[PDB]
């Protein structure tokens, strides 16, 4: 449902 | 520290420092015995 | 939150989202103390009954946000954890005393416009506004209508929403509900009677209930969204952790490190 995050945050 | 550093705490940047209100806060504060 | 209405931008600079990173979760609120130090729920993070336990890696903080889905692109900050301390006498067994925990970040925010932390009450304050009759406000992005029980009507939001609720007296706390109530906790919300309505709901647990003080004009933390039966049901009112008894540990851990 959320919209992607910046794959730096995982 | 002064705080937690902050000292700063509670006032919101785009209300309180601006001297603006948001739409429902006088509720609260009209709770609060109202005041005078 | 349960006939509430949506938040104005910058309302509420203090709000977190508790954010699990994979799957994709909105876990909980929380509320930012200071630049690295957040404040939620336990029961966001460990809950036995349910096999719930996150440890730090398991999730991410973010800040300054206003709709719950968008990744904000010049607005949110998000965050890494790198402690989290649970109080050490949260009572998971019966009835959720003590559901208080702390969060260290992995390094500190910088305040903006939209991210600005919250006071934490002292004795003073804490006499003088937590009394019945007053009004506090919640906010947080949980549901919209009842889920343990999963509603309709509408469901989840798209923005952050807000309620003003008053501090219930004791007596009638402890009268609508079979559960044990203690010290560290209070009621808040309408009763059936006075026409208003309103409360927490799932997806809400963990954020902040805040007071504005009439003496100075800032807005202080007095609870913790913590549990309640059902949302909004008549004759049933929300529970919070009470912050100011909770206070010294508070302080105690951040000054243990404290650094
Ligand atoms: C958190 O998101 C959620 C709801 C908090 C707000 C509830 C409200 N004010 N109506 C959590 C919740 C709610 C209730 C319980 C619970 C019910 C009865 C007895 C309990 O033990 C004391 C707990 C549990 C929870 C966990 C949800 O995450």
């Amino acid at each position: 449902d959320f919209e992607e995050i910046p794959e730096e945050y995982l | 520290t002064f705080g937690s550093g902050e000292a700063d705490c509670g006032l919101r940047p785009l209300f309180e420092k601006k001297s603006l209100e948001d739409k429902t806060e006088r509720e609260l504060l009209e709770s609060y015995i109202d005041g005078r | 939150i349960v006939e509430g209405s949506d938040a104005e931008i910058g309302m509420s600079p203090w709000q977190v989202m508790l954010f699990r990173k994979s799957p994709q979760e909105l876990l909980c609120g929380a509320s930012l103390i200071s630049d690295r130090w957040v404040l939620t729920a336990a029961h966001c993070l460990l809950y036995p009954p349910w096999d719930k336990n996150f440890t730090e890696n398991d999730l991410l903080v973010r800040i300054g946000k206003h709709s719950r889905t968008r990744y904000e692109r010049n607005i949110e900050k998000i965050s890494m954890l790198e402690k989290i301390y649970i109080h050490p006498r949260y009572n998971w067994r019966e009835n959720l005393d003590r559901d208080i925990a702390l969060m260290k970040l992995k390094k500190p925010v910088a305040f903006s416009d939209y991210i600005h932390p919250v006071c934490l009450p002292d004795r003073e304050t804490a006499a003088s506004l937590l009394q019945a009759g007053y009004k506090g406000r919640v906010t947080g992005w949980g549901n919209l209508k009842e889920t343990w029980t999963a509603n309709v009507g509408k469901g989840q939001p798209s923005v952050l929403q807000v309620v003003n609720l008053p501090i219930v007296e004791r007596p009638v706390c402890k009268d609508s509900t079979r559960i044990r109530i203690t010290d560290n906790m209070f009621c808040a919300g309408y009763k059936p009677d006075e026409g208003k309505r309103g409360d927490a709901c799932e997806g809400d647990s963990g954020g902040p209930f805040v007071m504005k003080s009439p003496f100075n004009n800032r807005w202080y933390q007095m609870g913790i969204v913590s549990w309640g039966e059902g949302c909004d049901r008549d004759g049933k009112y929300g529970f919070y952790t009470h912050v100011f008894r909770l206070k010294k540990w508070i302080q105690k851990v951040i000054d243990q490190f404290g650094e």
